[PDB]
């Protein structure tokens, strides 16, 4: 099977960027393949991105120190592409869809291609599934649902990876298939992350697409589009995940900054005009491309959707620097980590004054939304009268209770790690500390007394957990019925302990 | 007037045409995709002998270097024209939505248009008759005017706008033209589509009643930047035809922003932080076409996204040198169930002064907002003192104060069919005078609750009567 | 079901060094015949085809 | 002219060398035709000119690769 | 082979090859120099007709226009092996000590290598016991993993990599690499040499084990930019083979700052604050070889220097990536002649968790924190109040954190040279018994005065019965 290509010669091979010389009738983002040679028995791909005249700039999607000037490159018609679809679940895959985890070759039948336009402007639908995170102050103060791209944003070391893994163990039987993807993360991170998965059984639905610190810049580059691509095909055609047609994506892309870097580098090497902050003029168009892609399809375009959560490391939490207010406009919402809670003991860490979500109660089961307004304006009121609380010794009686409570929710938020709640048990103990069954448990006790009632749910009363679960969708979630058991439940606690 | 593909770095093209045959500086230049439909770029440059740069206004992910180009002549020319009503639209005009194409008997209209000359503007300011109490008893409105929101979600934004277009609808022609500039997707659509189909006015819903233009943040950084002038030129033909606009620009600073990312495509250096050093001029070519003239006039409500909390950034800054009036929805009010969450303090407007509103406007929106003037800094007082038993007057402009701020709420003719109450158009004389005889002390006698959701002060008489 | 999903992937990798093996053993079949058989005209002739 | 550039494992006879010479010469004109051997290509219908190659005799190999995996 | 020089800009030299034998990217090139001594370049770009940029990695300033540069054909090799124990060696592999060169027979291994791959990665780390109170209690120095201290100028930050190096180099289990890339040739060695080679493991010294790869300040930008790559092969070839390595990068910075100046020499466009455009992959590619595989483990310990006093630079700011235990040196904690200046709030590990370093270390370490995390708070209301405004639990928390504060102090046995101190060596059970008697309670009555510098919570207590 004869076949007659465009080929095309390096003219001066570079940090990773090389120039193609004569490549006519090249596409604008095609993968030029560098054909093995003496001494090097693969193909090492690239993008050809600038097609200036007489010279095509191409970044290179591996180690450049192998090309050498006068070599021939053949340009595959193929635009940059991903393999996708059911193989790749329970994979470690670099950016281009080839395994680096060992584990055996990748098995798919079609590519979708990476860099594709928004899913539609009228094909979305609103935002109503909810997205377990299993953690109590975001899935009852910052709701997250399916199809809305929620930022985790915060300092260098707050928890913004461990929120992410954490959302991603808790979809374990929520029909989703998490997404990890690990731009610019050092290898023994990405192994940790892939070993905390598969310690909980979350390999078995999850995607992790990695282009480690030491990997091209290209690789990084293309790292949250690869993934991308995979959320779509999920979205759009699903995958067999335990025998249900699964078309919901959760996609992580575990560091933002480290691609906006990437692409600076990238941009930098091909010697087009700097912007703010050294960043190329379209960085705020790079991500908004990556983000809008994550949407929630409405019924007759399949009805999927496409959860992004976009990290970003802030430097001693510059909220005003350029990509974090680049990404901050694009996304949906914000969920913001500060140094200063984790160390005073808040584990979760957000700042839940200044962290928002757009979507709001619509990303919110009923018995969630129902129960979490009273959390919200009582945790306000208490951040606004911490100023009294720090100072004034002499406030009343309400004011101390309140101030009081306002602890207590906060203790109430204080969740360890790899240990998420179901929607069920943070509704119980939401309605449990909202309705004044709190107020005689001392602070320092609270977490303590959380995890030792929702033992007792787990043993003593199981019925009352699935009655719970099974009408936490109705209009009306307190119910006389679920009213009952639940506060006979509370009560059977409060009297045996303490 | 045909040309070749030089140059594809992103989505700046560089091509090259015949040397008599060279396109404008704004036209057009509709490449021809091989699956039959076409990629408009929007020339920037001449420059050389020939050869233009244009921008993509799309992805430019499938183009080579020897692709023949169409130069149309004409700039990007869109549809205008009744048929253009009550659908939806990108940058190129090309209807995005599930019905039809546009037929070819429709007019089209290029999307450069110099504004309105001096001679044609008016020389007196007049007041916008929108019929919510507070929009027009502190911020009023001006006819072809601008207006800013600073306000998140949840706050009622939407349902204020559709209350505008709602009004606009009813009392005059009002036509509304809708600009989704560098939205989110998800938020500027199908939460604006599905709340303005579902909502409805005397059997009419209002997204018949409105244009919708959308340029989202997925698209090249030219298509969010002529969103804008697509959107404005189907208003001002309406405007042409006489009958008074509402026109809403979604975040503007989106696009400063895709000014600024075209310009730093396109080679020009960078000015202050990293904008265009054509930001002023840029941001001219649009507002000015935002005016009152003497056959029709566009009033504009625009929403302003700043970076951060910095006013400083020259975005905000150039959007806030065209502006008339802001508008602060509050977070506060709206979880307070006050609907309107419109903020008495922080919305201000050049309108408000004697010589335009009236003496008597002015005096009632200076008797208001003067009681507020403080915040009620009253509350820390009552805070850390109990009240302490008595404050004498202190209780009686504490009790106008909030007298006013549940007035300020009004029902809503679109959230008619969900919160089940008939919504109250009321005019600025209404406003005035129930504003002013609460103030002289007639809804004294009168507890709270009775105030929360009315119309008028007549409206709020008869209730207490009954 | 890890353990079938083992035994299925040693499959693959057993398909797997099938082919690269069979490829292997198809330098033997005409690679080693161009030692001295394999030299051919009529194959030059097919790079002239275009 | 056109640089064209031809490889085969065979190291065909000299007049081979000038039949591979004149079968391109009805094409354009006096091609610089430059000879490699590539011995660890042991194929390869390898006719590259201009910035056009034609390869397929250990390709059809690797394409028998592509299908068995 | 046999190019010519074309230009001379800085340390970069681009040189012109035969259109058939151009060197490849990272191949070094010789020019003869004369006198019999060459000067070893290394190619970093390629621009077109046999045109090739490379880095001198030496004096290049007495060296014309138009001088042949012969291509070697490989990259930089260096010796690896038992031969490189307790030998110095610069960034091209050639020995600097009194001792002859190392023997052809040796092993030269290239100095750019493949990072490991995915599968090779090991994750498996424990508490790496070190004598010092606030990085065994705050920031455990991680067993086969990376970890670095951050400080500006005036703090020591040699002092605590010297201190650390003698209180763990005696116990090695294993071989050793010290790699200066960029410090003082005073200090950074020739008085580590001293240390180490008074040091004694049953009559073999520390230095026995030990192979030191420098390319001080003193060197061109070149050598400070390859002489961490040449003390990484150094190492790797100990680590692929099972021994235990301790790594001892100094100022990895230093190299950062060899790379931005090689950048700007070679045309590239600046970034940030005149940084290279490609510093994260440099980053990448040094760090990511620095890794304890399945077939050894290397326990490394960099260090990096802020510019000014900026944590928020790009070169430190890519730094903290690509460790496991952060530990950060702040100014204001050393003006307040507190030595060790480390920063308990901005410093953190990662293997500060229960079930690897004990439940009550844990604990006593997450109390820690949160105390001077309120005293953080209410740093602002002292300052412009005073103590009398807070709360009695606020106060007594305030208190609290300045003892512990003080009590972070310690001295150490390489710090004698300016402080008649006595050096102390305290273990991590004793730190954490110490730490839990003083945040119960006990110590309360002691003043803050007698917790500077001194041992675990007794010698305190011995000093305030010694005083009464
Ligand atoms: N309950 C908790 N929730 C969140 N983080 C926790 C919790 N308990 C401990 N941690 C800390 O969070 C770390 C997990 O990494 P983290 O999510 O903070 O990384 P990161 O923000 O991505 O930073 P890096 O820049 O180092 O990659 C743990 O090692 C521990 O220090
Ligand atoms: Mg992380």
């Amino acid at each position: 099977q004869p076949r007659q290509v465009n080929v095309g010669t390096v003219i001066a091979v570079g940090d990773g960027v090389a120039r193609l010389s004569g490549l006519d009738q090249v596409v604008a983002s095609e993968i030029v393949e560098f054909p093995p040679k003496a001494g090097r028995n693969e193909s090492i791909y690239g993008i050809a991105l600038n097609l200036e005249q007489d010279s095509v700039a191409a970044i290179i999607l591996g180690d450049d120190e192998t090309i050498e000037e006068g070599d021939m490159v053949t340009s595959t018609g193929r635009v940059i592409s991903v393999p996708v679809g059911q193989g790749l679940l329970g994979r470690v895959v670099n950016p281009l869809g080839q395994p680096i985890d060992g584990k055996g070759p990748i098995v798919y039948e079609k590519t979708r291609p990476i860099e594709r336009i928004a899913p539609g402007v009228i094909t979305r639908k609103s935002v109503d599934t909810p997205v377990q995170t299993g953690i109590i102050a975001i899935d009852a103060l910052i709701p997250i649902g399916r199809g809305q791209r929620e930022l985790i944003i915060g300092d260098r070391q707050t928890g913004k990876t461990a929120v992410a893994i954490d959302t991603i163990l808790n979809q374990k039987g929520q029909g989703m298939v998490c997404i990890y993807v690990a731009i610019g993360q050092r290898r023994a991170q990405v192994a940790q992350v892939v070993g905390t998965l598969e310690r909980f059984g979350a390999m078995e639905y999850t995607i992790v697409v990695s282009a480690t610190a030491s990997e091209s810049a290209a690789l990084q580059y293309i790292a949250p589009y690869a993934g991308c691509a995979m959320g779509e095909e999920i979205m759009e055609n699903g995958v067999m995940l335990n025998g249900q047609l699964v078309k919901d994506a959760l996609i992580v892309y575990d560091d933002l900054s480290k691609h906006a870097v990437a692409y600076r580098q990238v941009s930098l090497l091909l010697r087009r005009p700097p912007g703010r902050e050294a960043y190329p003029g379209d960085v705020f168009y790079l991500h908004s491309r990556l983000l809008e892609r994550a949407a929630r399809l409405n019924e007759e375009y399949g009805g999927g959707s496409l959860t992004a959560l976009p990290v970003i490391e802030t430097q001693a939490n510059d909220v005003s620097a350029y990509i974090p207010t680049n990404v901050i406009s694009i996304t949906d919402g914000q969920i913001y980590l500060e140094s200063d809670l984790f160390n005073a003991g808040q584990r979760p860490a957000l700042n839940v004054g200044i962290s928002v979500s757009r979507v709001g109660g619509a990303a919110q089961t009923r018995a969630m939304r129902a129960v979490a307004g009273k959390l919200k304006g009582e945790l306000a009121q208490f951040r606004d009268l911490a100023a009294f609380a720090q100072f004034a010794s002499d406030l009343d009686a309400t004011t101390k209770a309140q101030i009081e409570r306002g602890q207590r929710l906060q203790e109430l938020l204080k969740q360890p790690q790899y240990q998420p709640l179901p929607v069920e048990d943070q509704v119980a103990v939401l309605y449990a500390a909202t309705n004044n069954y709190l107020d005689d448990v001392p602070v320092p006790l609270i977490t303590k007394w959380r995890d030792d009632f929702l033992a007792f749910l787990r043993t003593a009363h199981p019925e009352v957990r699935k009655l719970i679960y099974d009408n936490r969708l109705d209009r009306k979630f307190p119910t006389p019925e679920v009213k009952e058991a639940l506060e006979a439940a509370i009560k059977e606690f409060k009297a045996t302990s303490n | 007037a045909k040309g070749v593909i030089q140059e594809i770095i992103g989505v700046v093209i560089r091509a090259k045409f015949p040397e008599d045959e060279v396109p404008e500086i704004y036209n057009a230049i509709e490449i021809p995709l091989g699956n039959g439909d076409r990629l408009v770029c929007e020339v920037q440059q001449q420059l050389g002998n020939g050869v233009v740069k244009a921008v993509a206004m799309g992805s430019t992910d499938g183009l080579r270097r020897g692709l023949e180009v169409i130069d149309t002549g004409r700039p990007i020319a869109v549809p205008v024209g009744p048929a253009t009503l009550g659908r939806v639209f990108n940058v190129l005009g090309d209807p995005i939505d599930g019905m039809g194409p546009i037929g070819p008997e429709v007019e089209r209209r290029p999307i450069h248009r110099d504004p309105p000359s001096f001679e044609e503007q008016n020389t007196q300011a007049q007041i916008f008759e929108t019929g919510i109490k507070v929009i027009d008893l502190i911020a009023p409105f001006t006819r072809g005017g601008k207006t800013a929101i600073f306000g998140g979600a949840g706050v009622g934004k939407t349902v204020v706008i559709q209350e505008l277009i709602a009004n606009i609808a009813k009392e005059q022609s009002g036509f509304s033209v809708f600009a989704g500039v560098g939205e989110r997707s998800r938020e500027g659509n199908d939460l604006i589509h599905e709340m303005k189909e579902a909502r409805i006015d005397e059997n009419t819903t209002v997204f018949d009643k409105t244009v919708m233009v959308f340029g989202q943040m997925n698209e090249p950084p030219g298509a969010r930047l002529r969103v804008g002038l697509t959107a404005l030129t189907m208003a001002e033909y309406f405007r042409d035809e006489g009958r008074d606009i509402l026109l809403f620009i979604d975040n503007i600073f989106r696009f400063v922003q895709a000014g600024s990312e075209v310009s730093s495509l396109l080679g020009r250096m960078p000015s202050q932080v990293g904008y265009q050093p054509t930001l002023g001029t840029e941001m001219g070519e649009l507002q000015e076409r935002i005016t009152s003239t003497k056959r029709g006039s566009i009033t504009s409500m625009q929403a302003v996204y700043v970076p951060a909390d910095d006013y400083t950034d020259p975005a905000p800054a150039t959007v806030f040198s065209h502006l008339d009036a802001t508008i602060s929805l509050e977070r506060s009010i709206a979880e307070r169930a006050i609907f309107p969450a419109v903020d008495p303090l922080a919305s201000t407007s050049r309108i408000l002064d004697p010589n335009i509103v009236g003496e008597e406007h002015y005096r009632v929106a200076q008797e208001v907002k003067r009681v507020l003037q403080r915040y009620k800094d009253l509350k820390d007082i009552i805070a850390i003192l109990g009240m302490e038993e008595l404050s004498d007057e202190d209780k009686l402009t504490v009790q106008r104060a909030r007298k006013i701020e549940l007035f300020f709420s009004q029902p809503f003719t679109v959230a008619q069919q969900f919160t089940g109450r008939p919504g109250k158009y009321v005019p600025v004389k209404k406003t005035v005078e129930s504003f002013a005889r609460l103030l002289n002390g007639e809804g004294d006698h009168i507890p709270e609750s009775f105030f929360y959701m009315q119309g008028d002060f007549d409206d709020v008489l008869a209730a207490y009567e009954a | 079901a890890q353990a079938e999903q083992e035994r299925i992937r040693m499959l693959s990798e057993a398909k797997s060094q099938i082919a690269d093996l069979v490829t292997l053993t198809a330098s033997r079949v005409l690679g080693a015949e161009l030692q001295a058989r394999g030299h051919d005209a009529l194959i030059a002739e097919s790079l002239a085809a275009l | 002219a056109v640089d064209a550039s031809v490889t085969s494992a065979i190291e065909l006879s000299a007049e081979q060398k000038e039949r591979i010479t004149r079968e391109l010469q009805q094409r354009y004109g006096d091609v610089h035709v430059t000879y490699h051997v590539d011995p660890t290509l042991i194929g390869g219908l390898i006719i590259r000119v201009g910035d056009q190659v034609l390869d397929n005799s250990l390709r059809a190999r690797l394409s028998a690769i592509q299908r068995v995996l």
